């Protein structure tokens, strides 16, 4: 899910 | 992942006063519409985001749906409590992430605002409502 990985980003 | 905070307890008394009624409609309210509110609205799916030493070294996690949904449901005994799970948050991102780290940019900002909110707060607490242990 490409609205998922924003997630992830921020949050390394 | 671990249960999210409790946000009710049969053994704990309810308890509402005039400053976590500020606190839920003025404080959280200008936080939960942010920009940079989105990271600390959830929980931290410490399993979902490939974070798996988190709860090793957030010993206790905090956002701002559970301190939305404990005001909601009056969990809280005064207004210092509800301070300290912002501020438990705030900390929460600080020593789980890097200082340079956008994430931690993000809460700065966020923990700047809530100090300027919370400096409008009500000098004198007045209780409004209280129920004794079920």
């Amino acid at each position: 899910k490409p609205s998922f990985y924003v997630y992830s980003r921020v949050k390394n | 992942n671990p249960p999210p905070p409790e946000t009710s307890n049969p053994n704990k008394p309810k308890r509402q006063t005039n400053q976590l009624q500020y606190l839920l409609r003025v404080v959280l309210k200008t936080l939960w519409k942010h920009q940079f509110a989105w990271p600390f609205q959830q929980p931290v799916d410490a399993v979902k985001l490939n974070l798996p030493d988190y709860y090793k070294i957030i010993k206790t996690p905090m956002d701002m749906g559970t301190i939305k949904k404990r005001l909601e449901n009056n969990y809280y005994w005064n207004a210092q409590e509800c301070i300290q799970d912002f501020n438990t948050m705030f900390t929460n991102c600080y020593i789980y992430n890097k200082p340079g780290d956008d994430i931690v940019l993000m809460a700065e900002a966020l923990e700047k605002l809530f100090l300027q909110k919370i400096n409008e707060l009500p000098t004198e607490e007045t209780e409004i409502m209280i129920v004794q242990a079920k």
